[PDB]
């Protein structure tokens, strides 16, 4: 998806 | 006082692109803006010189910040690993917005996007703290070189920052 995270990237 | 302004110069597979300058609201999130000033300084003895955007999506945003693992999985504030989310007062409304990427709340760490477009569903949930003040000709060039996935078809690093003003 659009996510901005630090780790698990999720869609 | 006036609001810090800090600069990164981009280079793509070391080729300088261009320079990018942005506006910190210190006024607004004086922690998470100090926070970003000192890696672009390097004054605590680390920061995001020679650091690389592991992650651009084009039409979404730039990721950056990684300087210590550096494939995207790293990074570290001033205060200690992580930092708490100071306030939401400010959104994602447009192009040009800055924000700390993070693993849920009270996670900040260094890493970073620079928003190409409006991403109203992050509002509350990442902490905006500042804006491109010049250069996003140059934000618009590194969208280019990444991909739906993120990969980017080229190595674009910080080659050179610090603050202006």
């Amino acid at each position: 998806x659009l996510l901005v995270t630090v780790a698990l990237v999720l869609a | 006082m006036v609001n810090p302004t800090v600069f990164f110069d981009i280079a793509v597979d070391g080729e300088p692109l261009g320079r990018v300058s942005f506006e910190l609201f210190a006024d607004k999130v004086p922690k998470t803006a100090e926070n970003f000033r000192a890696l672009s300084t390097g004054e605590k003895g680390f920061g995001y010189k020679g650091s690389c955007f592991h992650r651009i999506i084009p039409g979404f945003m730039c990721q950056g910040g990684d300087f210590t693992r550096h494939n995207g999985t790293g990074g570290k504030s001033i205060y200690g690993e992580k930092f708490e989310d100071e306030n939401f007062i400010l959104k994602h409304t447009g192009p040009g917005i800055l924000s700390m990427a993070n693993a849920g709340p009270n996670t900040n760490g260094s890493q970073f996007f620079i928003c190409t477009a409006k991403t109203e569903w992050l509002d509350g949930k990442h902490v905006v703290f500042g804006k491109v003040k010049e250069g996003m000709n140059i934000v618009e060039a590194m969208e280019r070189f990444g991909s739906r996935n993120g990969k980017t078809s080229k190595k674009i690093t910080i080659a050179d920052c610090g603050q202006l003003e």
